[PDB]
């Protein structure tokens, strides 16, 4: 949804027609900013290895955990 | 100390011109999203408390009554509008509004009012001789026949509706309703009543005129419903056993003149009843309620009766059994009652229900709805409303253009490359008064959740091309040709709007002050 | 005129604050659903007070001055003459319906995608309803199980002692006033009244008419076998007027020379009865003590003091006709009834008018009995539901199981068949998934249980466990599994509360603007 905003698209009905396509189709589709509109990424030479994303979710995920449990804050001295 | 003014509220120039430009946009904002099909409600409230809602443009703006004078004048050229067309005042409204918008800056930057009127002027005329141009005749298209384009006009305007999948049998029975009339055709004339439950199917298409007939009290298994050539009286006198209006209240001191005096207040009721029958009226029409024992009289001899009927209903039966409305009892003759070849009581639905069929001044009928609930009847009363204007308009005017904001868009076209070639400062105004045009089809794809910027930029690029018809589609989210989806309107209603548009701007540009009389 | 001080309020915030509105009443409605919801306490205008937990009536009572508010309480008169009990399942799920959508106006859709959205999900939901769906009297019309399904729905009400005896008296009610086959059952045919003293179980079934209206004197006969009834105006007496005589007797010569007059009146009229054959003589007004001292020797019992809407019905249940004076009357006019009695209340002295057919009628009174109004007031309503549920089953006795069962289930196939909707109102879909299980978590709320938790547990078992939905204990019997519970609501009633949620949502989302003049 920021992609496709910053893209010069609609970000609902961009990531909606995604959805969609990933239903249907497989990971190939996406967004490919240069030409401004959804189409084949594996095509138009946009790709990232799977350690970005993995890492991705596994950081944030603990992070927001540690978010999660802190109940409060105690100042010292 | 002594002032020429003395309270007198006066301001002119700039100032003026600039503060009526902002009010007459109010009165566009107020019925800007009421445009189209689909088009969003305004709900308002009077004194009573009774919220009034509708996308109605024309209702709304009589009930707003706003007291700047500069709004006046849109709301009063409205008023004309209905006289000369009947619709196109949200249009007219909207659309003369997009010209002060666009004409705003340059008045602050000094152009001269003066000098923006003769563009309004010359952009208008031009516009009008391409309407004419460009507007096509449709009477005989491919040796099809009327009633199959009639068809598809109505179908698209109730397409995606609560009718959408039984479109089709709501389609022929619209064009049939028009069809049932005569040639000064008109959509005050055709009635439309719901009941409750039931599928889209039950739906029923009388060709006379009906009414809910709330009519509940006694004498069931008499009066017998069928009549050949029956009298049909149309009376607003209440026969009821202890009237509200009627009553005899003698007071004596005698026990025999008691039993005159109750055979008297029994009298006044019997005397109406019998002159009803003195005259021959076989069915009875009142508007007021009817008593249990007046039921029985005409039970017993072979006269129908039943009150309770609407005031609108008696009206449009005026009209269609040729006879006339009488309070009174006495002088009720033939040059009052009626006459139908069929009068019978149908039980569509559970509930019964008077129908009249066949009589002489049969200008009129009555649309049935059957539907699961209340909501769905009352959105399918106006939605068919507006393909039965459709339907009409066509039958009226041949003469036609793309919808949608087809036809604004060619003339935005048209009047911006006229622009172009007219040294001066008539160029930046019809440039202006082009792109003010825009507004319409910004407002169908607004208003329809559409992404108006996408469609209306690709829009003026098939226009670029040569797609002289080519508009908004209120269903899909794309350009389609409004021309070949037999989505039309008349070339003399779009003339008549830009007319008045320009003529309402026109009226607010050459004002200059606001003169007020204190009293 | 009247532009100054004139209230408004528009644009996206206008509906913001419209589904606030819709909110506040469903929030309010939401604590009283289900056999165990929270009450509500009415101050009457006139310092009366009541206790109720009936959508309906707090609807009716609800004073609410905003315009969005009043269109929801106006689908009160629509759907209680569908469903009469769960009301509160269409202001729940509309108000549950709106509270989403305020997730989905911050993304950027239009209300009206909105709209098409639930619509085009509640096509989807009620086509689930009649998969799911099963039949209780299908092809044969049966007495049995019928009674069963009214007997769980008083039980909701305080009159749950005595819920047992209604429902057969509410089955042959509904069956006398119209046969199963026709499918049209008519409320207006059904009336219902009652009186303090004893119990609820004292509730009786009158094939006719009721009136608390006496005889005109303790000594007629308390019997009217034959079916001759006589409804006249006045009394078979010296005429009267409607309120006062005013005879002017200055001495004894005109006393006995009117008295000569008027006792030929009381000999001809009284004497007049049994000329047009009628045993039974209804008057408007009473009888005067020469009057009931002939009719007791001719044996003609008579009523006095009738009112003026109970003359009316007495003609209809009847049969006969308002006689407005004697000299109209004739064997037509005659009412018919196959006997009339008169029944007291302990030490009370009501005697109300009894008038019994003795045989199958089309119209049907029902007498409820109790040791308190206010309990036999909503003992009143606690058979309108009943009635609505006979009528509904005989419309149709398809049915889907309750207790949050159906919203569960169909909240899994909205949500499946959202995938395929490649389009905005793919939000709004899933939307009225969430929207659907506000029903099913709002009962287990009222009973005092987890929601979340007792939601979702019954979607899996939804799901893994078995096909057949599954509803929710909030009576804290046994198990979920509700059709062992025998809580099983109407197909018809299913299918209109997700059309008037629908339908009432689709009302609130296409209004965006509010106008009205203030006082000047």
């Amino acid at each position: 949804s920021t992609l496709a905003e910053n893209a010069g698209l609609n970000p609902i009905s961009t990531v909606t027609e995604l959805r969609n396509r990933h239903a249907q189709g497989e990971k190939t589709a996406g967004i490919n900013v240069r030409k401004g509109g959804i189409s084949n990424i594996l095509e138009e030479l946009v790709v990232q290895p799977l350690l970005v994303s993995v890492s991705a979710l596994t950081l944030a995920t603990e992070t927001v955990r540690s978010i999660l449990k802190i109940d409060d804050v105690v100042n010292t001295r | 100390v002594i002032l020429l003014k003395e309270g007198t509220d006066s301001s002119q120039g700039i100032p003026q011109l600039v503060s009526n430009i902002s009010a007459c946009q109010v009165i566009a904002e107020a019925v800007r999203t009421t445009l189209g099909p689909r088009g969003m409600d305004k709900l308002i409230v009077d004194g009573r408390g009774k919220a009034t809602i509708s996308n109605d443009g024309a209702t709304i703006l009589k009930l707003l009554d706003v007291v700047h004078p500069a709004a006046k004048t849109l709301v009063d050229i409205a008023k004309s509008q209905d006289a000369e067309v009947g619709d196109g005042t949200t249009s007219v409204t909207l659309l003369a509004a997009e010209f002060l918008k666009q004409v705003k800056p340059y008045v602050e930057e000094g152009l001269h009012p003066q000098i923006i009127i003769r563009a309004f002027r010359t952009a208008t005329q031009l516009a009008v001789n391409k309407i004419k141009e460009i507007a096509v005749t449709v009477k005989k298209a491919d040796k099809v026949e009327q009633r199959k384009l009639l068809e598809k006009c109505a179908m698209t305007a109730l397409s995606s509706k609560l009718i959408s999948q039984q479109k089709a049998f709501f389609a022929k029975m619209v064009v049939d309703a028009v069809m049932m009339l005569d040639d000064l055709l008109q959509l005050k004339m055709i009635g439309i009543k719901k009941v409750q439950g039931g599928a889209l199917e039950d739906s029923q298409l009388v060709a006379g005129v009906a009414f809910k007939k709330t009519f509940s009290y006694a004498g069931f298994e008499m009066q017998p419903k069928k009549y050949h050539n029956p009298k049909i009286a149309l009376l607003n006198v209440e026969l009821e056993l202890k009237a509200e209006k009627d009553n005899a209240e003698i007071r004596v001191h005698t026990v025999e003149d008691y039993q005159a005096i109750v055979d008297a207040e029994w009298n006044i009721l019997y005397d109406k009843l019998e002159k009803i029958h003195h005259s021959g009226a076989k069915v009875v029409s009142s508007k007021l309620p009817i008593g249990d024992v007046a039921t029985q009289y005409f039970a017993d001899r072979d006269m129908f009766c039943a009150g309770r009927v609407p005031e609108e209903d008696l009206k449009r039966t005026m009209m269609a059994c040729g006879g006339s409305i009488q309070t009174s009892v006495n002088a009720l003759s033939a040059d009052v009652l009626g006459r139908c070849q069929v009068f019978e009581e149908t039980q569509i639905g559970g509930e019964r229900y008077n129908f009249f069929t066949g009589c002489p001044k049969a200008k009129t009928c009555t649309f049935i709805l059957r539907g699961g609930a209340e909501q769905f009847m009352e959105e399918t009363e106006r939605s068919l409303h507006d393909a039965i204007m459709i339907v009409r308009r066509a039958i009226k005017n041949d003469s036609v253009v793309a919808g949608g904001g087809a036809i604004e868009m060619e003339l935005s076209k048209y009047l911006r490359d006229y622009s172009r070639t007219i040294p001066g400062k008539q160029q930046l105004l019809i440039g202006a008064y082009a792109k003010a045009l825009e507004i319409i089809p910004r407002q169908l794809c607004d208003n329809a959740g559409f992404d108006a910027t996408n469609i209306l930029n690709k829009l003026r690029a098939r226009h670029a091309q040569g797609g002289t018809w080519y508009g908004v589609d209120i269903n899909n989210e794309d350009i389609a040709d409004n021309f070949e989806a037999f989505v039309w309107e008349p070339a003399m209603v779009r003339i008549n709007a830009l007319t008045a548009a320009s003529e309402a701007a026109c009226l607010i540009v050459s004002v200059d002050e606001t003169i007020k009389n204190p009293r | 005129k009247d532009q100054d001080r004139k209230s408004r309020l528009m644009g996206l915030e206008a509906l913001k604050s419209h589904i606030m509105a819709a909110k506040a009443v469903a929030n309010t409605m939401r604590t009283s659903l289900g056999p165990n919801g929270l009450d509500k306490m009415m101050v009457d205008k006139d310092g009366d007070v009541t206790v109720t937990n009936d959508g309906a009536t707090i609807l009716s009572m609800m004073d609410v001055d905003h315009q969005i508010a009043k269109l929801m309480v106006e689908l009160s008169k629509s759907q209680d003459d569908e469903i009469g009990d769960g009301t509160t399942g269409v202001v729940v799920l509309a108000g549950a319906l709106l509270e989403e959508a305020e997730q989905l106006l911050d993304r950027g859709i239009h209300p009206i995608r909105i709209a098409d959205g639930y619509e085009q999900a509640a096509r989807v939901a009620i086509e689930h309803l009649d998969k799911i769906s099963d039949s209780v009297l299908v092809d044969i019309k049966d007495t049995e199980p019928l009674i069963q399904t009214a007997k769980t729905t008083l039980g909701s009400k305080v009159v749950n002692s005595c819920h047992r005896q209604m429902a057969e008296i509410a089955v042959n009610a509904v069956l006398t006033v119209a046969d199963m086959e026709r499918r049209d059952v008519d409320f207006e045919l059904i009336k219902v009244e009652g009186k303090v003293g004893g119990r609820l179980e004292d509730t009786k079934l009158i094939k006719g008419v009721i009136v608390d209206k006496d005889f005109s004197h303790p000594q007629m006969p308390k019997k009217v076998e034959d079916a001759k009834i006589a409804i006249l105006t006045c009394p078979f007496e010296p005429p009267k007027p409607k309120t006062k005589h005013k005879l002017d007797v200055t001495s004894v010569e005109d006393y006995k020379a009117l008295q000569k007059y008027e006792k030929e009146k009381f000999e001809e009229m009284i004497q007049q009865i049994k000329e047009t054959g009628a045993n039974l003589a209804i008057c408007q007004w009473g009888f005067d003590d020469e009057a009931n001292h002939l009719l007791l020797q001719n044996n003609l019992p008579a009523v006095r003091w009738v009112g003026g809407p109970e003359i009316e019905l007495i003609a209809i249940a009847t049969g006969g006709r308002i006689v407005p004076r004697f000299s109209e009357l004739t064997a037509e006019k005659l009412g018919f009834a196959g006997l009339v009695q008169e029944i007291s209340f302990g030490t009370t002295k009501d005697k109300m008018l009894v008038i019994e057919q003795c045989k199958n009628s089309r119209a049907v009174t029902i007498f409820i009995r109790g040791g308190n109004k206010m309990i036999i007031e909503e003992a009143k309503r606690s058979l309108h539901d009943a009635l609505c549920v006979i009528r509904n089953l005989i419309r149709d006795n398809r049915v889907v199981y309750g207790g949050g069962a159906a919203e569960i289930s169909c909240a899994l196939a909205v949500s499946q068949e959202a995938d395929k909707c490649p389009t905005l109102e793919q939000y709004a879909m899933r939307a009225f998934a969430d929207a659907l299980e506000v029903i099913p978590m709002a009962l287990s709320e009222n009973s005092g249980m987890n929601p979340i938790q007792t939601m979702t547990e019954v979607r899996a078992r939804q799901v893994k466990e078995m096909n057949p939905a599954l509803g929710i204990d909030c009576l804290h019997k046994g198990t979920n599994d509700m059709k062992q519970q025998h809580v099983i609501e109407t197909l018809i009633g299913k299918k209109q509360q997700i059309s008037l949620a629908t339908q009432m949502v689709r009302m609130i989302l296409k209004i965006d603007d509010i106008r009205k003049p203030g006082e000047s």
